[PDB]
């Protein structure tokens, strides 16, 4: 209590004032939560949700806010894009604001629990120490959990008396709420099904309650209560510890793998989306269905939508900005004005040219066009003194199907050789950066940035737990060993 | 008992401060 | 069949195969 | 100059160098070692609320710990022969790892000062007809000839970079 | 190699050869230890 | 050096004899010093 | 009937089991193992296009358990999973046994730390060498688990072997600017801070020894059952207050901050290889990247950083990641004018 | 403006390095 | 403390401290605990199956992986 | 130079908001 | 019950016949004559 | 609005430089 | 004597210091 | 960003207000 890294132990033989320490961090969280969907909201755009979402804003809270059920503001808005006037009571805004009347709620309960700490609740009858009864406390506590957890997923989730929740398709287009049926069988394990969740959290909840009412009524075991040292709060906390650093690991990732919780409306597409060309893949097919439904090229490849476009910019692939370069992802490459088109590269031989896209690692990649073949026919050189290839050279021209240059063709040798280097980037898009003072220098989404605070959070848990674990276990040495 | 923090602590607390702060400032800045 | 007897073994019966093994792997033409 | 001397010379194969990593992450274990083993087996001088560092006099002759008891662990821990039982072999041991491996490194700089670089193992793997199969060492190269071949870019007129 | 180790050796052997002479290469006097009598370093210290 | 007279012996014979006969290159898949360009990585999971 | 077993795992030994010893010699045994089979005898033809036995004809330099490949991705291939399908040989041309490795390594590493704790809780002492041992574990976990996960797949894992760990190291550099990353730096701070510690403090402890004996040999000056310190802390303090214009006076101190230096550093470079799995990287200062670009003079060490590992990427990755088939003509790869 | 923050730290490295050799806490015989 | 705060500066005082009085009460010898070995190895069972399952290891029809 | 404006802010409150914490813990103890 | 299933609940089945109890059946013999 | 840009970092010194040493006398005193 | 400050003399003391700077701080911002 | 300076010390007199009412050194007769 001396030493300044042990000086909170001062409450750790004062249960009272040990609540009181937890209303205050309770306080601090609920401030924070409320304080910073304030300032989320005071720096989000919400013109449009195809070229401007949530996650290339950098959006932490939001996300997490409107997955559940908040969508839309008492502005008008909705992260889905309806305007409309009655948006209920649970808001945006009304989220933050509850969460900053809790935290002056919490904080005056625990000034109150500050000064009266020795009320008879924290000592026993039979002698007057302090003390609190961790078995009986964590069977209430674990019923109490059980009681949200099932209500939470058969009401909340379902929309029985709540919201829903955030389902999408696939390509992450239709992103809405609604209320979502259990599934109970091996499909509901299935990390990209909501109702998966929603079982989750019914049999969980139906587990937890049994399990708090069984740790309410039967007393631990004599050999494990001196085994496991459960008089020890600090062993309740090691344990606790654990649970929140295998915790931290599991929900970084599943943030960076994607399931049903986290959907691309919201924290964006995976890197493992870009990996393996998911929305490339998916628009090719759909532009051959329309090609073999009697359109022309051109008119197939105009009716892909921007925002399944927009997937396909490596730009929003979350494994391409850097530890350093903070803040929102238009902080980057800047704010989308709109889809230029599908780019058709063609030889002086007439020859269908496909630039090489980047991969996730490459912060830069020599742009050079195969074929059909997957011979290389042309590139942007750098020796250009024994240079075979070339596009003027080898007379390489654009032609743009779908977007703003629909129908267009470039054969300009400054005008191929940029339109090549957007091409490797996934779709060319236009982006003005002028509205966010754009450096050039992609950033991670908010899917990226969860990710990695909640790894890092991981393993000084990992480490929090060790502490205090051994702690715990070893009391009786910590002073020292023996004379 | 009360918290200290001898002379000797608190020389040691300014110099990991003062390089720590010095080694991310490059950063912090960009 | 004791566990002196095992614990000098499990790490030596496969040790000496692996010598034998490799010191034959000098003679391989390739 | 990491770099440079990489592509240059190949010190991650140069044995003295493996010397040198050896020390010094031998010697940052042999640290965090000792440091462990003389700070969990101190003698009970102090209250749980104050810093075991109060348990110390500043001119003290009595031994602060129990070199027995962390030598009882270290023993159970790996074998019997192992833990020094001895203190000033042990710090004999824990001077001698890192100053003589660090030796090694700049004696292995030193060498390359007058180009005599690390292992080469390139083209050393070759299948029946001659084709070189590629090896990590072959890996290592080509990454070492990434940085070779961007060094001092307008400064070489000839295709041999000498010392 | 050989002027570095030679160099080391040298440093060894002058101070092994300095102490050896002055009576103090195998260790301090725990009868009178010369830190012991010599007067502080700190300038407050009196 | 009498109930592993030849114990050592068998053993390391064993190992020689597992090189030598051309057993280690079918036990581990491994290719042989022409087996190498008749290059194939393998691309599908499931399937190598 | 159940106690028995524990006064058995309990007992004195040439080598002590405990209870960790059934999560730690079962799986370090393999991990180990593996690692010998490997490197003996399984190729990388398949997974990497190169050879890493020494039945291939490579040496102790050069010989690993490298990577599964690429295509395998994050499946952990286990010998009766689908992509063996129970096949032995099929399991160790995809790297199953990096997996295998890697897998029982882990548990292995858990199964020591455990053994660290039971014989500390055995014997009586204090359990810091086991939190000692997380650091090394933060590090395993991040650069083998934590940094293959975020990636593509499990190929970009390094190697279990010692050119595959040097060929880790520069790609990490050409692709990730390693070096420049904080916490990395913090990471080298504290190992060669740990290293000079280790030296000083041992130096130092030599130096200042007690006149325990008679011969010139002070090596039996120092008793195992003497309660008494062997060197002066008091000459020690001495000099390096009038070397260094600090010393310790706390031996206590000075055998903690020995523990916490290298420690920390090692830590706080898992933090860096942690941010590398999702490719959140200090590659570069923006402002820089800005005025080298605006200016064609101005060249600062950092910039010839950033050109050489462009020619870092260009000139490894089409044989690095076989399976994407980088192809790169010559007159695109960056030379720097030869 | 990044030049000031850069010398400012320095300067604070400095300031502490001379008050931990000049003002340091005597260290007293037991 | 001996001496607690009065019932009107805390009501719940004494209707909560009911549940916090039989603090250290265990019952004798290994208890219910062979259960939990099962539990534990249930649980942990679940786990290893659940990440099979989401790996891919286990393609069972239902998980498209 | 295209610096982060509050890259100044940020360096000057992350080493003087632990620095004057540990003063107040020094300044305490010596009195 | 695919196959890749069925491998899983075999190495289940077999596993517990590999480590789990020879393991432990063992060192039931081994613990009462190394009282 | 065109006000002074130092005038933040002008009014926050102004107020948490005094208030710190305010902090650092109480608590050195009630310590 | 050492110095103090009690805390009816550090409230008085932070109440004049953020009631000047607030009059204060609408001319430093002009 | 200049309201934002006028808000935040408003928040520091109103905290300081409270801790003077509320966290108040009582005053003890003699
Ligand atoms: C500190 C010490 C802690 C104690 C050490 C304990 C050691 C346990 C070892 C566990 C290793 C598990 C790896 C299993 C493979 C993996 O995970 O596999 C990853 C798969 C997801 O697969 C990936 O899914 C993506 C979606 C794409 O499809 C990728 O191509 C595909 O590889 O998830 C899964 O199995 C589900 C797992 C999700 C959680 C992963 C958290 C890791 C954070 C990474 C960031
Ligand atoms: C831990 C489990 C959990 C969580 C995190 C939520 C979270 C949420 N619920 Mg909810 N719910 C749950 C369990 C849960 N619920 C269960 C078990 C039921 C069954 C009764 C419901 C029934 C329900 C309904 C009917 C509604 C919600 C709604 C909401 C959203 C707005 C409420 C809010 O945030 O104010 C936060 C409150 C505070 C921060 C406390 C401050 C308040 C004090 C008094 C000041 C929100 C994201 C609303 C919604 O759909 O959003 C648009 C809504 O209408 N829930
Ligand atoms: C039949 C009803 C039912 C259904 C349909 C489900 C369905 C689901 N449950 Mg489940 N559950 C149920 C009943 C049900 N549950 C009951 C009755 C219980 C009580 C025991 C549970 C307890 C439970 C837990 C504890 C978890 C689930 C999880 C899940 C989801 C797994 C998919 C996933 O994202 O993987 C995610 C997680 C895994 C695939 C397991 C990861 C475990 C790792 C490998 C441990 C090792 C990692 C280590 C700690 C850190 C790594 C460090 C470094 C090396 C990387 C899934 C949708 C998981 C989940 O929700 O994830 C978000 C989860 O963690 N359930
Ligand atoms: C161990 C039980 C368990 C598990 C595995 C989960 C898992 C999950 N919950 Mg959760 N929850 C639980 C208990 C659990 N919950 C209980 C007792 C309550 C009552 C408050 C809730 C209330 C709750 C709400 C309100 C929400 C979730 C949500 C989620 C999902 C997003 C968080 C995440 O991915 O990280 C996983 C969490 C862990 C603790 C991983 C560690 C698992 C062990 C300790 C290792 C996720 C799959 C979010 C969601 O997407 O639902 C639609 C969401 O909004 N939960
Ligand atoms: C639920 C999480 C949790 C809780 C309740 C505790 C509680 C405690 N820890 Mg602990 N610890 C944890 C996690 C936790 N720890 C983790 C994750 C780590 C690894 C990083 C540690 C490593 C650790 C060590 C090494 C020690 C403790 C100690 C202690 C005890 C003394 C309290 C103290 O240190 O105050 C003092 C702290 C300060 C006065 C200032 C610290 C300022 C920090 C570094 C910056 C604050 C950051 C920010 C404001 C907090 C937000 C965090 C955000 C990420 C959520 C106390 C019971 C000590 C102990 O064992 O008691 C005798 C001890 O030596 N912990
Ligand atoms: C107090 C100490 C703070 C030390 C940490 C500061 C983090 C780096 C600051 C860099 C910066 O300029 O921030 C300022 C940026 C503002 O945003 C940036 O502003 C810059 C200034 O002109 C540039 O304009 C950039 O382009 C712009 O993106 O805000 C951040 O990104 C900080 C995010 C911090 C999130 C931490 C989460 C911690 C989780 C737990
Ligand atoms: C610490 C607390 C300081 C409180 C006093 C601050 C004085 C007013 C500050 C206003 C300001 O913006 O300063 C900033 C100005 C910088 O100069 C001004 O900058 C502004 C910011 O954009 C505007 O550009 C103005 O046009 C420009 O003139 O510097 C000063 O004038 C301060 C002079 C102080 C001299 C005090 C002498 C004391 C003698 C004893
Ligand atoms: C091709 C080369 C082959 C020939 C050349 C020799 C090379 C082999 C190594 C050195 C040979 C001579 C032995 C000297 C050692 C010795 O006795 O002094 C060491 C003294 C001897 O003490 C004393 O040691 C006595 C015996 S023993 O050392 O304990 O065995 C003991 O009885 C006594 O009590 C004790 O005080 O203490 C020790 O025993 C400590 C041993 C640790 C020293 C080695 C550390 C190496 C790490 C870094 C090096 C990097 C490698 C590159
Ligand atoms: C350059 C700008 C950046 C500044 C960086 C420097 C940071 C320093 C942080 C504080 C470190 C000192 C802590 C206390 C040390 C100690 O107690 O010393 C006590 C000593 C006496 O020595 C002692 O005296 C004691 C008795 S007495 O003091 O004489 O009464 C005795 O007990 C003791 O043994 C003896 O050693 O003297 C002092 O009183 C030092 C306090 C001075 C305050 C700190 C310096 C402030 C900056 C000065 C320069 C202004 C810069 C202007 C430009 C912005
Ligand atoms: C809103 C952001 C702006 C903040 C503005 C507020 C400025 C406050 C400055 C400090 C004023 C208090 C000085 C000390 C008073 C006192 O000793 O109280 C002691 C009391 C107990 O009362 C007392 O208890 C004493 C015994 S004991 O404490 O219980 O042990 C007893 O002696 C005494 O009679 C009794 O009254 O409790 C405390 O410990 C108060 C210290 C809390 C630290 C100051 C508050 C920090 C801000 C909290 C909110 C965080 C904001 C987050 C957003 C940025
Ligand atoms: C009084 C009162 C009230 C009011 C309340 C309010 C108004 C509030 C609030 C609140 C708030 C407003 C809050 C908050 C918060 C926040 C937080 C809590 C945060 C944070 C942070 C952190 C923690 C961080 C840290 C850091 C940084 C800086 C970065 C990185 C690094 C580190 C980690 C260091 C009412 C009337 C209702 C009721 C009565 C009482
Ligand atoms: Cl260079």
């Amino acid at each position: 209590g001396l030493p300044w890294y042990r000086v909170h132990t001062s409450v750790l033989n004062d249960p009272g004032r040990l609540i009181a320490v937890h209303i205050m961090h309770n306080a601090l969280c609920a401030g924070f939560a409320g304080s910073m969907l304030l300032f989320e909201l005071a720096l989000f755009d919400p013109s449009d949700p195809v070229l401007n979402p949530m996650w290339r804003q950098g959006c932490f809270l939001m996300p997490f806010v409107s997955r559940l059920g908040v969508v839309n503001s008492w502005q008008g808005w909705s992260v889905t894009g309806e305007t409309f006037t009655n948006p209920g009571f649970w808001t945006f805004e009304t989220v933050a604001i509850a969460h900053i009347i809790f935290s002056g709620l919490s904080f005056l309960a625990a000034c109150w629990h500050w000064v009266y700490w020795d009320v008879a609740t924290f000592f026993d009858p039979k002698t007057d120490e302090p003390v609190i009864d961790l078995p009986k406390v964590f069977g209430i506590h674990l019923t109490l959990a059980g009681i949200l957890c099932f209500g939470f997923g058969a009401f909340h989730l379902t929309g029985l008396f709540g919201p829903g929740m955030w389902v999408s398709d696939p390509l992450g287009l239709t992103g809405h709420i609604q209320g979502v049926a259990p599934e109970w069988g091996a499909a509901g394990f299935d990390p990209h099904n909501p109702g998966g969740v929603v079982a989750h959290h019914i049999a969980l909840g139906i587990v937890a309650i049994i399990g708090g009412l069984f740790h309410i009524f039967v007393r631990p075991p004599e050999y494990l209560y001196k085994g496991l040292r459960m008089g020890n709060i600090e062993g309740t906390l090691a344990s606790g510890l654990a649970v929140f650093f295998s915790g931290a690991f599991i929900a970084a990732g599943t943030m960076w793998y994607g399931t049903a919780t986290t959907p691309i409306e919201l924290w964006g597409p995976t890197r493992y989306q870009w990996d393996q060309g998911f929305f490339q893949q998916a628009i090719s097919r759909q532009v051959k269905a329309s090609i073999s439904d009697g359109k022309s090229p051109s008119e197939a490849w105009s009716e892909i939508p921007t925002k399944l476009a927009f997937y396909d910019y490596i730009g929003n692939s979350p494994a391409k900005g850097g530890l350093f370069r903070v803040g929102r992802m238009v902080d980057g490459d800047g704010l989308p004005t709109g889809w230029l088109g599908h780019p058709v590269f063609k030889d002086g031989e007439g020859r269908e040219l496909t630039v090489r896209r980047m991969p996730n690692f490459f912060e830069n990649f020599p742009v050079v066009l195969f074929d059909q073949d997957g011979i290389v026919r042309a590139d942007i050189p750098f020796r250009q003194a024994e240079s075979k290839y070339g596009i003027e050279q080898t007379g390489v021209t654009v032609s743009f199907y779908g977007g703003e240059l629909d129908g267009q063709t470039f054969s300009d040798p400054k005008d191929v050789k940029k339109y090549a280097r957007r091409a490797q980037l996934g779709e060319p898009f236009e982006f003005d950066r002028s509205v966010y003072d754009s450096d050039g220098l992609f950033r991670t989404s908010n899917r990226g940035f969860f990710a990695f605070f909640h790894v890092i959070f991981g393993l000084l848990w990992f480490f929090g737990h060790i502490w205090h674990g051994l702690r715990a276990l070893f009391q009786d040495v910590f002073s020292g060993i023996d004379p | 008992q009360p918290v200290e923090l001898n002379r000797t602590s608190l020389y040691l607390g300014l110099l990991v401060v003062f390089v720590t702060g010095l080694l991310f400032s490059s950063y912090f800045f960009n | 069949f004791t566990i002196r007897w095992l614990a000098i073994h499990a790490l030596a019966i496969p040790s000496v195969f692996f010598l034998g093994s490799i010191a034959a792997m000098q003679f391989i033409q390739r | 100059f990491m770099f440079v001397f990489q592509a240059e010379h190949n010190i991650l194969m140069h044995p003295f160098h493996m010397l040198g990593v050896a020390g010094v992450l031998g010697g940052s274990l042999f640290c965090a070692m000792h440091g462990s083993l003389v700070t969990s087996s101190l003698v009970r001088e102090t209250s749980d609320s104050q810093s075991q560092n109060e348990g110390y006099k500043f001119g003290q002759e009595e031994e602060t710990y129990n070199i027995l008891a962390a030598h009882g662990y270290f023993g159970r821990l790996i074998f019997q022969y192992a833990s020094f039982n001895n203190s000033r072999q042990l710090h004999f041991f824990l001077a001698a790892w890192p100053v003589v491996c660090i030796w090694f490194v700049a004696l292995g700089i030193s060498t390359m000062a007058f180009n005599l670089n690390g292992f080469n193992f390139n083209h050393s793997v070759l299948d029946s007809q001659g084709r070189v199969l590629p090896s990590w060492a072959d890996v290592v190269n080509r990454a070492s000839l990434g940085f070779e071949v961007m060094h001092e870019r307008n400064a070489h007129n000839f295709p041999l970079d000498l010392a | 190699i050989f002027g570095f180790f030679f160099l080391v050796g040298h440093l060894w052997h002058a101070g092994r050869a300095r102490a050896a002479a002055a009576g103090f290469e195998t260790g301090l006097d725990r009868e009178d230890e010369p830190v012991l009598s010599m007067a502080p370093i700190d300038p407050s210290l009196r | 050096w009498i109930i592993h007279s030849i114990t050592i012996p068998a053993l390391f014979i064993a190992g020689w004899l597992f090189v030598s006969t051309g057993l280690a290159y079918d036990a581990f898949g491994t290719p042989r010093p022409n087996e190498y360009y008749p290059l194939p990585i393998v691309d599908d999971r499931y399937n190598p | 009937w159940i106690k028995q077993l524990d006064d058995w795992l309990k007992r004195d030994r040439f080598v002590f089991i405990g209870w960790s010893g059934l999560l730690l010699f079962p799986c370090s045994f393999l991990a180990i193992g593996a690692w010998f089979t490997g490197t003996t005898f399984v190729t990388s033809w398949y997974t990497h296009g190169l050879v890493s036995s020494y039945l291939e004809g490579c040496n102790f330099l050069t010989v690993a358990v490298s990577t599964p490949a690429e295509s395998m991705g994050h499946s952990l291939l286990l010998l009766w999973g689908p992509e063996a399908s129970g096949d032995f040989v099929r399991w160790c041309q995809i790297g199953g046994l990096w997996t295998f490795t890697a897998l029982h390594g882990v548990f292995g590493l858990i199964g020591f730390m455990l053994r660290q704790i039971e014989i500390a809780r055995l014997v009586g002492i204090r359990p810091y060498n086991a939190i000692a041992f997380s650091a090394p574990i933060a590090v395993y976990c991040a650069t083998f688990l934590i940094y293959p996960l975020g990636q593509s797949s499990w190929f970009f894992g390094p190697g279990f072997g010692v050119s595959a760990i040097f060929r880790f190291l520069l790609f990490f550099q050409g692709f990730h600017n390693y070096t420049l990353n904080p916490f990395h730096m913090m990471g080298v701070t504290g190992v060669l801070g740990g290293a000079l510690l280790c030296a000083i403090h041992g130096a130092t402890v030599q130096n200042t020894l007690f006149r325990d004996n008679q011969s010139k040999n002070t090596f039996k000056g120092f008793s195992t059952d003497q309660g008494e310190e062997t060197y002066s802390m008091v000459t020690a303090n001495r000099f390096w207050s009038q070397i260094f214009g600090i010393a310790f006076s706390n031996k206590r101190w000075l055998h903690f901050f020995m523990l916490f230096v290298p420690v920390t550093g090692l830590w706080m470079s898992a933090i860096g290889m942690a941010g590398l799995a999702f490719n959140l990287r200090a590659y570069d200062f923006v402002s820089q990247e800005i005025r080298a670009a605006e200016d064609p003079e101005f060249e600062t060490f950092y910039t010839k950083n950033i050109l050489l590992n462009e020619g870092l990427r260009a000139w490894l990755s089409e044989m690095d990641q076989p399976a994407k088939k980088f192809v790169f003509p010559d007159e695109v790869l960056p030379r720097g004018f030869s | 403006m990044e030049a000031v923050a850069y010398i400012l730290i320095f300067a604070c490295i400095i300031g502490t390095l001379f008050f931990a050799i000049a003002f340091r806490e005597p260290p007293k015989i037991t | 403390r001996q001496k607690y705060v009065s019932n009107k500066a805390a009501p719940l005082q004494y209707p909560l401290r009911k549940l916090n009085s039989e603090a250290g009460k265990v019952v004798p010898g290994w208890g219910t605990a062979p259960l939990m070995g099962i539990m534990l190895i249930a649980l942990l069972l679940f786990i290893l199956t659940i990440l099979q399952l989401y790996n891919g290891t286990v393609i069972v029809e239902g998980i498209d992986v | 130079m295209e610096t982060n404006k509050l890259g100044f802010v940020a360096s000057v409150l992350f080493v003087f908001v632990p620095t004057v914490f540990l003063l107040i813990l020094y300044i305490q103890t010596a009195s | 019950m695919t196959p890749s299933l069925t491998n899983f609940m075999l190495s289940l089945l077999a596993g517990l016949l590999i480590v789990v109890v020879p393991a432990t059946i063992a060192l039931i013999f081994i613990s009462q004559r190394d009282q």
